[PDB]
């Protein structure tokens, strides 16, 4: 299938400095104009840079001339953005695309990385299971920031049945969310059932049973 | 810079349109309009380029065209899956490059009124010996989207430690929302049971809870 791989989002100060990667495979890469465009939580997209198919010639917004430079790397089938200078307003969900032509229609999207610019420090989370025809488990991830946190359930082998929830907004400044999946009663004290926790940005990375 | 009606809708199996309108700097001067459809919680897709040409795969219910100033979507056939945001981009010349439009709700009506599904999760016995207790209360499958949740020791409502979210919708089309009560391991073991009440539409959901 064809993958756009994004990295190096996260969390940063006003001021800083970030590297997006975007790197792809399933088509031929070097063919394409490729962009970035970007989403604030709860807003609408804003394209950012476009590259063309060689990497000679480059298009920025206004809101990012001499801030962000968008480049590629042919051989190794990566687009970047690095991004300098951050202000908490490029706080945004951050795409990569690969255009149908240059300055034209983008025709396959990465899923995007999360772009925190906060003057916040990492939080890593607390993780505690959720336990009790149809019955329900859970973890609990509670007390951190940045956004995101990644919950999977038998290191991705349990899929079906599972929805990781919204995270709440405490008024301290820290998230919680809970991941639940749905199993067969009958399941319970024979299968085993373990949320596997990722906080990238404090490499926290925990695994927790759920009996 | 390109202007769209914030807000569509309508029944299904009708046709909408949805404008895009913008200036003889981009709309007008170039066929270079697309068309994005971007589910919550979701990558933007591309329904239409060039701006009446649809990728592969995209269902020939949907089409563009142009006129002046102003690109049109239509959706003909509309299906319960159609709701989402729809935006417009433009090619924009040399300088400018490409500029979107600020998105369009399209909401798709007479979807089933439905009643949330609620979960409801004691404190875990490893969170009671750090000295916490957090009552875990999971909302789903509503709709619409509105909910109002309450909490309750024993029979009487507590209102202090509650966190809960806004609700924002799933894949299915229906919201989810999460509600959080912090207590004493204490206060946990200090009653006969607590339950998480949610108000859906006149009508209330409640799920109870009670020490190991
Ligand atoms: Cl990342
Ligand atoms: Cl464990
Ligand atoms: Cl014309
Ligand atoms: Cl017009």
């Amino acid at each position: 299938e064809v993958q756009l791989v994004e990295s190096g989002g996260g969390l940063v100060q006003p001021g800083g400095s970030l590297r997006l990667s975007c790197a792809a495979s399933g088509f031929t890469f070097s063919t394409y104009a490729m962009s970035w465009v970007r989403q604030a939580p709860g807003k609408g997209l804003e394209w950012v840079s476009s590259i063309n198919n060689s990497g000679r010639n480059t298009f920025s917004a206004d809101s990012v001339k001499g801030r962000f430079t968008i480049s590629r790397d042919n051989s190794k089938n990566t687009l970047f953005l690095v991004m300098n200078s951050l202000r908490a307003e490029d706080t945004a969900v951050y795409y990569c695309a690969k255009d149908l032509r240059l300055g034209g229609g983008s025709d396959y999207w990465g899923q995007g990385t999360l772009v925190t610019v906060s003057s916040a420090s990492t939080k890593g989370p607390s993780v505690f299971p959720l336990a009790p025809g149809t019955a329900a488990l859970g973890c609990l991830v509670k007390d951190y920031f940045p956004e995101p946190v990644t919950v999977s359930w038998n290191s991705g082998a349990l899929t079906s049945g599972v929805h990781t929830f919204p995270a709440v907004l405490q008024s301290s400044g820290l998230y919680s969310l809970s991941s639940v999946v749905t199993v067969p009663s009958s399941s319970l004290g024979t299968q085993t059932y373990i949320c596997n926790v990722n906080h990238k940005p404090s490499n926290t990375k925990v695994d927790k049973r759920v009996e | 810079a390109l202007t769209q009606p914030a807000s569509v809708s309508g029944s299904p199996g009708q046709s909408i349109t949805i404008s895009c309108t913008g200036t003889s700097s981009d709309v007008g001067s170039y066929n270079f309009v697309s068309w994005y459809q971007q589910h919550p919680g979701k990558a933007p897709k591309l329904m239409i380029y060039e701006v009446s040409e649809r990728p592969s795969g995209i269902s020939n219910r949907f089409s563009g065209s142009k006129s002046g100033n102003t690109a049109s979507l239509t959706i003909s056939g509309l299906q319960a899956e159609d709701e989402a945001d729809y935006y417009c981009s433009s090619y924009a010349g040399s300088t400018t490059f490409r500029v979107f439009g600020g998105g369009t709700k399209l909401t798709v009506r007479g979807q089933p009124k439905a009643a949330p599904s609620v979960t409801l999760f004691p404190p875990s016995s490893e969170e009671l010996q750090a000295n916490k207790a957090t009552l875990v209360c999971l909302i789903s499958d509503f709709y619409p989207g509105a909910v109002t949740v309450a909490w309750k020791a024993d029979s009487s409502p507590v209102k202090a430690g509650v966190e809960t979210t806004t609700p924002s919708k799933q894949s299915n089309n229906k919201y989810a929302a999460s509600s959080y009560l912090s207590l004493t391991p204490e206060q946990w073991k200090s009653h006969r049971s607590y339950s998480c009440q949610v108000t859906h539409e006149g009508s209330t959901v409640e799920k109870t809870v009670a020490p190991t």
